[PDB]
């Protein structure tokens, strides 16, 4: 059971492409931040979402749980906010690995 | 809420250009569904996935 | 009635060969996304190919 | 009434010929597979058909 926190590093990806290929080593005890949409600037500095921004976050496996993430599991967890209401995660996994790009949920 | 659960985006054709060796330029038809009060295109955002990228 | 137009040459850095499989979503502001799916064909025949 | 399983042993014998005459000895209990088409060589290892083997 494994509890993260926020890691010190982000960037303003607006217009930019290759999600996988920007400032992604800084991992292993803790999750990355990357912005999608903002208008207003509001979540550009000190991380503060309103009503209709688009934030993704990046979490590295190999170095967190020391090892991998093979076929056929099933795992859950949350996302629990300061004060508000949590969203839950499920993504049993497929029964075989094709591409370099695979869906989960 | 009301507003998120009644509009819509619908895709309705995809048609690709070639002419060298391979598509270079893909063109996406677009019309909102019959309960959306405003789409704005200023903020739309369109993802891709291919080839780990 | 609005149409889009992308790259992919000057965008992928490469290009799109046949026998692939891509999917793909244009979420707006607040609506519900469309989704894309347009699995290539194994013959390219003339200068402008259907795709869905 | 006769239940088999999979066999730890396979061929990529795409190209070659006389199918009864190449690893045909561990038998017995189980099934042997061979190849015959795949471009994407995804059945080649750990045995996943896709669509047109």
């Amino acid at each position: 059971s494994v509890v993260l926190g926020y890691g010190g590093n982000q960037d303003m990806s607006s217009g930019n492409s290759s999600v996988f290929s920007n400032d992604t080593g800084a991992t292993a005890t803790t999750f990355q931040v990357n912005i999608l949409q903002d208008y207003d600037d509001s979540a550009v500095d000190n991380a503060v979402i309103n009503k209709g921004d688009a934030v993704a976050l990046i979490v590295d496996v190999n170095a967190s749980f020391a090892g991998e993430i093979p076929e056929r599991t099933a795992i859950s967890g949350k996302v629990q906010p300061e004060f508000g209401a949590p969203g839950v995660i499920s993504f049993t996994t497929p029964a075989s690995y094709t591409t370099t790009l695979v869906e989960l949920q | 809420s009301t507003e998120q659960v009644a509009s819509g985006l619908l895709i309705n054709g995809i048609t690709g250009s070639v002419g060298t060796s391979d598509v270079k330029l893909l063109a996406i038809y677009l019309a909102p569904n019959a309960g959306s009060s405003a789409i704005d295109l200023a903020q739309t955002k369109v993802m891709l996935d291919y080839n780990g990228k």
